RNA sequence: ACAGAUCGUGUCCAUCGAGAGGU
């Protein structure tokens, strides 16, 4: 019902046998009832385990799993103590973020 | 045994007891659109027209005697069955097993003039009106294919009246004894066959309240037990039931089958299935006890004996009423039953 | 090729095995599989999986493959969890 | 066939009072309106914002249903 | 691709379903016969009411490979097509084939026009061929028979009728799976246009007391109105079979040739199930807060009436309603918005409500100007009847150009046009709903009025007469154009070969096709003079006596012929009734109902000359077809039971509702006018043809869907939860 | 899309050369014309480098061989009948070594 | 996570491989629910595998190089 | 769905030794010395016309008895034979079961042995020879009058059985099939 | 001709059905699956005997989803029309191409080119058949027919029959 | 017999080299 406009919203609704539904063109949201077994492509919310990477990736510490915290500015914010394993500073560095797409990957990233 | 049709009898208003016609037959017609619509089953409560016991004493078997006499005249010889009972009356006879005598009080008289058994019948509003209304909008006078659309439109808002009763005489044999029962027909769901058995073409309908918890579910299960015993007693394919609510609005109409009801009933609760088995055994036990000590004399000139059956202390109390009692004078001496034509036909059989 | 009295593998439960079991249980719960424990009002499949693993109520069997090709089957409830 | 499409509008009330923008997309009761000075897009109720002419003139409320034109 | 097919595809998706046709295999030069008794993968089918006229025509004179044989090739082609469609459908209860015969005077004028044209284009093509060999003997012309030769009363119709009986007898004898199949043949002698007989038979069967509401019927035909005809009879479990044209593969331009041959030999077919379309209509005709009660049964007949008003083969199309693809929605929404203004419905079993039609036409005329302006704008944009002043709607110009009459005459002509148009609308509705209103009604005009007309029809009443069906010879004279002397009696040829006063006026030699009435195809209008009744009738009745008795014997109305097999359940009863009594008279008629097997009706002794323990000769004498005997089939006359009352559109009791193959999402999509514009994803209709099965066949003993309550409803709710 | 074929995972890969008979056996068409789209640059030439049996060229139409679109059709292999045998560029050294190993007049 | 990143978040393709030849040259007609391998006239053992489109392209290029990368779903050992 | 793993270079055997033949040459799946689920080196089991009918009938009655006991714990000649297996199939297998009716009807119509003792002793009589169980099943099922019919019926018995022994057990089977 | 083989079947079960009744769920799955099957390798499956110790092994869980793959072991009666085998059946259909036989559940065709020219299609008799000398054959009559080979391994399974053999016809 | 204007969803402009960059 929130729609793909506010942060706590969704972009797509997947019914049985594919048949993707777009929540920004159809506008039929609100009058749609979600039956069991469907899939909803919600936005990335808080406490979501994601993969955080810096290049070049020399050791395994260059890949870490963090918890998503939504911030009101267009930049990546991290604790100062994790810069040493990343070997990164704040003079213009660029780092990549990857999100899981299944429970298997999410759980294994969180626990490993 | 398999029930076999003997004949069809009509009992219209004013006690005319017409024989051998289908003027009092109805046909089921209820589209799903009507069920979806919020039909009202309580309008015109003041339009009720009653032709039941209040109008005249319907507790008689004169019509049944006339129709069986006509059937015997058409066929000949004597029917091997030994017990005559109304379809509704026979249900109350066996219902006392699981019902208190206060709830089910039955007063009947037997006659052994034919060396057989002759049961004689002896004697809220809003619910009755709602049931009659459901019957009226659930039935049609003539077959639908020959029914004009305007007739259907008038029926959708027609008056509520009592009548058009269809009575069918069926000889049903259970165990080592054969019995003949006068069934009641309310509607014909499927097609109708002329001059042929219509037992598979008959139906049965009623009304009940909507359930809310397990207590109402158990009450509906008991009602289904009663109607299944009824159907097993007569033989009826359709046990369609109606559902009503506090606002008296039709909600759901079902399509129960005779064979499917016992299986689901046993699956729900074993206790009600055990009660079903106990009742079907007790019916045969009661019949075999009745055909044991009752004095049967095939001689028409033999003296007739009158008995009274009252269910007290979980026992059927049967005793011969003295001939000096006024009940016998007003029954046999007063020619209340055993009409002149019926007695003449009985004497001719001798 | 499934010995029982000659199981030389460690009786403890590895981190990879724990992660795989938790993930599989969470995914099954998410896709509406029956749950054998009460949830205490929880609504996250992963934490439900951890709660099930806490009391050893996960009906799964671990098949540890030896390098040659042989294997032995270890039940989840019989594996000691210490990490 | 929404009337509020590609028309210069002015936002009233809320925190964007007096701003000038052009409607881009309409999603039910909510419509997406861009901004002239600010380089951002905001979504507000279509019944709230007023409607002006493309060239420039008087402004009117959402009563444009009875007159499928500009101004 | 036809506009109607894609229009119904985009407006009503998931309706077209592919046919799971089984491909026969040949090994070691041996072709294994198809198992008729095997279960049909396309669902259970019982009735196969089929139109033979729609299968004989495509085989004859096609776009490629014309048949050189006079009749043998055509008979073989129709036989193989019938075998293919029968194997594809696999009926189990009754198969009915109908052939077009006598029609009402309206279809009469229309066919006249159509053929006359066909003759003109045949003359053009053969004179072009003649000059082609001129610029190069008479044996290279390859002049195939004209399409006008297919007309009731010709010897070709007799040959077709004889061929069908032999074909069905051979199939019944050689196929063990046809033990419980009944075949009904309606030759050209029986009046009807092929589909009218079908709907008459369907309505007659629905009136049987023992008729089964769960029976499934399928109609095969390439006509564009049979889809609406199926919805008009209010019979669920109805599927329409037709050849697929959406592919439209490349035509002909070794192994490549063999692949092209097998591609043509495997033309696909598409299903048009309307049981799942009934939900589409039910989610479309709903009106918010309508005064009177609303039901699906009353909504579909009104939609069918509106669709027929859009365009019919009897009356000319309205000038404002010419596309017949977009104006339907316009009049549908007009009817929707004007429905609350009325306290009743529009049509009641074919009865037309005058005030409702008056309001509808007044609203259409009010909206007529906007539609005309929009179409003018579209035409001008596309570009960027002789005189059209667009500002005043060219009503007077249209009248003076299509009739050439003075203002007082145009007023009286608009009055008469309104009268005749409303009478024709009532007649076509009555014909398409219940029986035939009249066999003599005609439209004495070449166009229809428009604009603010039709408002004075309220003070009128409709009353027709049964009349009498036209004889084959008079109908043949009326429909057949000039020349085409083949398949004609010598008396008619002699009448043609003399300069008679009525010959030139009624049947001229040149058709003026100057009336294109805004179109770009063979489509046109009938400028031919409207033939009267008295002159043609007197000429035919005067030419009748001198005709030979043998030729005059082909003037009986006839009756459908039943061809039940030797193992039918009612075969013994029919044989005992019609042969043991040996009454030797046309008086023994049985009245068996639909309870036993099927095909409820009244039968009688055959008048063709069928005999027991006899033999039937091959009618075509080609292909070395086996000569069978009469001990395996029974040729007897069949008669339709007259309807005791009007064919009321009421669903029969005990009907099992079809399960919804449709989700509520598309229901609300159509309800809210979501359209495919919002769905920016590519809606590949080809991919929409893969994942559709559309199960057909009653689902569940109970005839009422769960609507809460208790007991079983509570158990179902608990299971769902 | 649903396929009735059972779903399995690859367990091993067997490398090897392609026999001249096998390529012809698996080939669905023979390529002889070196020019493509010779039908007045409208359609694809039959037997050319863009034969329709080789696979679909645009998403809407289907592939004649298997009847899917581009997203599902994996493509099909043809063959070319060389007039004379041609040495493999990547096997010249191996061919020379094996020719040195064996006799040039007999297979011994 | 590696498998998901390589397949689900990237190219993912499904192909049919003949169980005798081991190649992907299998004629599949999902409309009629039948498969055939013209190389060895095989119709009763067809398997479907999930491989990235890049792997399919590499295998097709190798086949064009007169090299057969036969793929099998069973382990070959002993006898 | 298979019971034998790949062997003898099943990937690219490229032999194509036909598909079937009358003179043995049975299919690969129906090969001698089959592999049992738990055991090994077990020969192929061949069933005669009478043996197969008894096997399916006994399996059907066993399944019906199991279903009846589960429900309880939860709570002539040819003409008579058709009713028996009709009422057996109408509730045991369930479903469409269209194919099962024809097989059972063919088994009943063409049944040779109807006595349990006779069919049981058939294997004891036939075990004397070392013939392949397929051909012994063929001679047990198909009727015969002397050695010529048996020799002409199949081409798998060329000089594999002595004529005197062949005629002896052919007459033995003739009387064992004519006694019932 | 009838054989019993230790067949194997692979099935996939959704984890939403992972209850105590998985064993009986798989049992009914197999029961409706192999009944009436027309596999081209094994042949015709008629009955599934030995409804005991099915020995349902452990179900490996696919990494993609929560479903589990089961490998059930079972034995059943098979039916395959081995080429060159003499069988006896009954006539069901008889067109001008030939007369069919009802050996088991199949539709073996005896095409006109197989049996000698003695048999002639006489349509005069009420049942269409091939009445001729050397004994009488009709619809629903005893007939022994040999099998030439197996065709159409996919979908339905059937064969082609012949009568041109000494001591093969009539009977 | 029957026998269509476009509509409705529509997919992107690619490759090869060269240079300038920033962690
Ligand atoms: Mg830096
Ligand atoms: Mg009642
Ligand atoms: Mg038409
Ligand atoms: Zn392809
Ligand atoms: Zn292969």
């Amino acid at each position: 019902r929130n729609g793909p406009n506010e942060h706590p919203g969704a972009k797509y609704v997947i019914r049985d046998s594919g048949d993707r539904i777009d929540l920004r063109y159809s506008k039929r949201a609100g009058d749609i009832q979600l039956q069991y077994g469907w899939k909803v492509e919600r936005h990335i919310m808080d406490n979501d385990p994601v993969l955080f990477n810096r290049q070049p990736s020399l050791h395994k510490m260059s890949m870490m799993a963090h918890r998503v915290k939504v911030i009101p500015y267009s930049t990546f914010r991290l604790n100062l103590s994790v810069t040493s394993p990343y070997n990164a500073d704040f003079d213009g560095d660029e780092m990549n973020l990857h999100v899981p797409q299944s429970e298997e990957t999410r759980a294994e990233l969180s626990q490993l | 045994k398999q029930p076999k049709e003997i004949g069809f009898y009509s009992r219209t208003k004013d006690e005319e007891y017409l024989i051998s016609d289908d003027t009092n037959l109805n046909y089921y017609y209820l589209p799903d659109a009507e069920l979806d619509r919020k039909l009202d089953l309580s309008s015109g409560f003041q339009k009720f027209k009653d032709y039941y016991k209040d109008f005249e004493d319907r507790c008689s078997l004169r019509g049944l005697l006339e129709t069986i006499e006509s059937s015997e005249r058409h066929k000949g010889k004597k029917i091997n069955a030994d017990i005559i009972t109304f379809r509704g009356i026979a249900r109350k006879l066996i219902s006392c097993a699981f019902d208190s005598p206060s709830f089910n009080t039955v007063d009947l008289r037997i006659v052994s003039f034919n060396g057989q058994l002759f049961i004689k019948e002896v004697p809220q509003d809003l619910n009755v009106f709602t049931g009659y209304k459901f019957e009226t909008l659930a039935t049609l006078s003539n077959p639908l294919q020959y029914t004009p659309r305007e007739v259907i439109e008038k029926r959708t808002k027609r008056i509520v009246s009592h009548g058009d009763e269809y009575i069918s005489v069926v000889r049903t044999g259970v165990g080592n004894c054969k019995l003949i029962l006068g069934a009641e027909v309310d509607c014909i769901f499927d097609f109708k066959e002329n001059g042929r058995d219509n037992l598979k073409h008959y139906a049965e309908l009623k009304c009940t309240q909507q359930v809310a918890n397990i207590s109402d579910t158990h009450k509906f299960e008991r009602k289904l037990f009663r109607t299944w015993l009824q159907c097993f007693l007569v033989g009826i394919p359709r046990i369609i039931y109606g559902f009503k609510d506090d606002h008296y609005v039709l909600k759901t109409v079902e399509e129960f089958s005779t064979e499917e009801v016992p299986v689901l009933l046993k699956n729900n609760n074993p206790q009600v299935g055990s009660a079903c088995l106990e009742a079907i055994k007790w019916y045969g036990l009661l019949t075999e006890w009745l055909l044991k000590m009752i004095p049967r004399d095939e001689d028409p000139h033999s003296q007739i004996r009158a008995f009274k059956l009252v269910f007290e202390n979980n026992h059927l109390r049967l005793s011969e009423i003295e001939e000096s009692d006024e009940e016998y004078s007003g029954l046999i001496d007063g020619e209340h039953i055993l009409s002149n034509g019926f007695k003449e036909w009985r004497k001719s059989l001798k | 090729a499934i010995p029982k009295d000659q199981r030389a593998t460690t009786p403890y439960m590895t981190k990879y095995e724990r992660a795989r079991i938790l993930g599989t249980r969470a995914l099954q719960i998410s896709m509406n599989a029956p749950v054998f424990v009460d949830l205490e009002g929880e609504t996250d499949p992963l934490r439900i999986a951890m709660k099930e693993l806490a009391e050893k109520k996960i009906p799964l069997v671990i098949r540890r493959y030896l390098p040659d090709g042989s294997f032995e089957d270890w039940s989840v409830e019989e594996l000691i969890v210490d990490l | 066939r929404e009337v509020a499409l590609g028309k210069t509008v002015r936002i009233r009330s809320a925190g964007y009072k007096g701003q000038l923008g052009i409607v881009k997309d309409v999603n039910g009761d909510k419509a997406t309106v861009e901004l002239h000075s600010k380089n951002k897009h905001i979504t507000i109720d279509k019944h709230k914002l007023t409607y002006y002419n493309r060239e420039g003139g008087e402004g009117i409320t959402y009563d444009e249903l009875v007159n499928r034109r500009g101004r | 691709v036809p506009s109607f097919f894609r229009w119904l595809s985009r407006k009503y998706p998931k309706i077209i379903s592919p046919v799971l046709e089984e491909q026969p295999q040949i090994v070691d030069g041996v072709i294994l016969p198809l198992d008729y008794s095997a279960s049909n993968p396309n669902g259970e089918l019982d009735n196969l009411y089929l139109d033979m006229n729609g299968i004989v025509h495509p085989c004859s004179h096609p776009e490629n490979k014309p048949p050189p044989e006079t009749e043998d090739e055509m008979l073989l082609a129709v036989f193989e097509y019938t075998n293919r469609v029968l194997n594809m459908a696999r009926p189990r209860k009754v198969l009915v084939m109908a052939v077009d015969g006598v029609a009402p005077r309206a279809k009469m004028n229309q066919q006249r026009a159509r053929r006359f044209r066909s003759a003109r284009d045949a003359q053009i093509e053969n004179e072009a061929r003649e000059e082609i060999m001129r610029q190069r003997d008479a044996v290279r012309n390859k002049k195939t028979w004209d399409s006008n030769a297919i007309t009731p009363g010709t010897p070709f119709m007799d040959k077709l009728a004889a061929a069908l009986r032999y074909w069905t007898a051979f199939k019944l004898a050689t196929d063990p799976g046809w033990k419980n199949l009944q075949v009904i043949i309606s030759d050209a002698t029986v009046p009807g246009e092929g589909e009218h007989k079908i709907m008459n038979f369907i309505r007659s069967q629905r009136a049987d007391p023992e008729y089964n509401p769960n029976t499934t019927h399928c109609i095969y035909g390439l006509d564009a109105d049979l889809i609406f005809l199926g919805l008009a009879t209010h019979e669920p479990h109805f599927k329409i079979l037709r050849e697929d044209v959406f592919a439209q593969d490349n035509r002909k331009r070794e192994e490549e040739k063999q692949f092209l041959q097998k591609q043509n030999s495997e033309q696909p077919f598409l299903w048009l199930h309307i049981n799942v379309l009934r939900e589409y209509l039910s989610a479309e005709l709903w009106v918010p807060g309508l005064p009177f009660t609303f039901d699906l049964e009353r909504a579909i007949d009104d939609w069918v009436f509106m669709c027929f008003f859009c365009g019919n083969d009897f009356l000319p199309h309205l000038p404002c309603l010419d596309v017949r693809e977009n104006s339907i929605d316009i009049l549908l929404d007009i009817w929707k918005v004007v429905l609350p203004k009325l306290k009743t419905y529009m049509t009641c079993d074919g009865v037309l409500n005058l005030p409702s039609v008056e309001t509808l036409l007044q609203h259409l005329g009010s909206r007529e100007g906007d539609i005309f302006k929009t179409r003018h704008i579209q035409e001008a944009r596309k570009k960027e009847e002789f005189v059209k002043l667009f500002e005043p709607g060219y009503h007077e110009r249209y009248y003076t150009a299509k009739f050439h009459v003075t203002p007082q005459d145009i007023e009286q002509l608009r009055k008469d046009m309104v009268k005749c148009y409303i009478e024709g609308v009532a007649w076509v509705l009555m014909y398409y709903y219940q029986g035939c209103a009249s066999w003599n009604w005609f439209y004495p005009y070449h166009y229809a009025p428009l604009a603010t007309d039709f408002h004075g029809f309220s003070h009128l009443e409709i009353k027709f007469e049964e009349g009498t069906p036209f004889l084959p010879y008079e109908q043949l004279m009326s429909v057949l154009p000039a020349a085409s002397g083949h398949a004609l009696p010598k008396i008619f040829r002699s009448l043609m070969s003399e300069p008679d006063s009525e010959i030139i006026d009624f049947y001229p030699e040149e058709f003026p096709i100057d009336m294109n009435g805004k179109k770009m195809s063979w489509q046109g209008i009938a400028l031919l003079p409207f033939i009267d009744q008295d002159r043609l009738l007197t000429a035919v009745r005067a030419q009748y006596p001198l005709l030979s008795d043998a030729e005059r014997a082909r003037n009986i109305r006839g009756e459908p012929v039943l061809l039940i097999s030797n193992k039918n359940a009612n075969y013994e009863r029919f044989s005992k009734k019609l042969y043991s009594k040996e009454n030797n008279n046309n008086n023994v008629v049985v009245k068996f109902q639909h309870f036993k097997s099927g095909l409820s009706g009244i039968v009688s002794k055959d008048v063709e000359g069928f005999e027991l323990n006899g033999k039937i000769v091959c009618p075509i004498q080609g292909g070395s077809l086996p000569n069978l005997s009469t001990t395996l089939i029974l040729k007897m006359s069949y008669r339709l039971i007259p309807l005791p009352s009007r064919n009321k559109s009421i669903i029969l009791n005990g009907f099992i509702p079809s399960e919804p193959v449709l989700t509520a999402y598309d229901l609300d999509s159509i309800m809210y006018k979501y359209n495919n514009q919002n769905y920016s994803r590519r809606w590949n209709f080809g991919n929409d043809l893969k994942q559709n099965i559309v199960p057909v066949g009653p689902k569940g003993i109970t005839q009422y869907k769960p609507r809460t309550g208790g007991y079983r409803a509570f158990f179902y709710f608990a299971e769902l939860s | 899309q649903y396929s009735s074929a059972p779903l399995r995972t690859v367990k091993e890969v067997q490398f090897g050369l392609f026999s001249p008979e096998e390529v012809r056996a698996i080939s669905v068409a023979k390529i002889r014309f070196p020019e493509t789209m010779d039908e007045t640059q409208t359609r694809a030439k039959i037997g050319g480098l863009n034969d329709p049996r080789l696979g679909s060229i645009d998403r809407n139409l289907k592939c004649q061989t298997c009847q899917e679109g581009m997203n599902e059709c994996p493509g099909h292999f043809g063959h070319i009948d060389l007039a004379k045998p041609v040495f493999h560029v990547g096997f010249i050294a191996k061919i020379k070594k094996v020719c040195e190993c064996v006799c040039m007049h007999c297979g011994k | 996570f590696l498998k998901e990143r390589l397949m689900e978040a990237s190219d993912a393709f499904r192909v049919h491989i003949c169980g005798i030849c081991g190649l992907m040259t299998v004629i599949a007609k999902l409309n009629h629910n039948q498969f055939e391998c013209k190389g060895c006239d095989n119709k009763i053992d067809i398997y479907q595998i999930h491989i990235p489109y890049a792997a399919k392209l590499l295998f097709q290029e190798l086949m064009a190089m007169n090299i057969t990368p036969r793929l099998y779903t069973d382990r070959s050992r002993d006898f | 769905s298979t019971s034998t793993f790949q062997t003898r270079r099943r990937r690219l055997k490229k032999v194509e030794e036909e598909e079937n033949a009358a003179t043995l040459q049975l299919g690969q799946e129906f090969q001698l010395k089959q592999i049992n689920h738990q055991g090994e080196e077990e020969e192929l089991i061949a069933l005669n016309l009478s043996e197969a009918r008894l096997v399916i009938k006994e399996a059907l009655v066993e399944r019906r008895r199991a279903f009846k006991r589960s429900q309880k714990k939860h709570k002539e000649t040819r003409e008579k034979e058709l009713e028996s297996i009709d009422v057996l199939l109408e509730q045991t297998t369930g479903g469409n079961n269209k194919d099962l009716k024809n097989t059972m009807q063919y088994l009943t119509n063409f049944s040779r042995f109807r006595d349990q003792e006779t069919v049981g002793a058939v294997i004891q009589l036939l075990k004397s020879t070392g013939l392949h169980p397929f051909e012994v099943a063929q001679l047990g099922s198909l009727a015969c009058d002397t050695a010529d019919e048996a020799k002409t019926l199949i081409p798998s018995l060329n000089n594999k059985i002595s004529d005197d022994e062949l005629e002896r057990i052919l007459k033995e089977l003739s009387n064992l099939e004519t006694l019932y | 001709m009838f054989f019993i083989k230790d067949l194997s079947l692979n099935i996939t079960l959704h984890p939403s059905f992972f209850g105590p009744r998985m064993k009986q769920y798989l049992k009914t799955k197999l029961l409706e699956e192999v009944e009436g099957s027309c596999t081209g390798k094994f042949g015709y499956i008629l009955c599934v005997l030995d409804y005991d110790n099915i020995d349902i092994q452990r179900g490996r869980i696919l990494p993609t989803d929560g479903s589990a793959e089961f490998n059930v072991k079972y034995r059943a009666v098979v039916f395959k029309p081995f080429k060159g085998e003499v069988v006896d059946g009954t006539v069901v259909s008889c067109s001008q191409h030939g007369f069919e036989v009802q050996v088991g559940p199949m539709k073996v065709f005896v095409t006109k080119h197989l049996m000698p020219q003695d048999l002639t299609f006489n349509a005069g008799s009420n049942p269409p058949s091939y009445q001729s000398s050397e004994d009488v054959i009709t619809i629903k009559s005893r007939i022994r027919v040999k099998i030439e080979g197996c065709i159409s391994q996919v979908s339905s399974i059937h064969a082609i029959g012949s009568i041109k053999e000494d001591y093969l016809g009539a009977i």
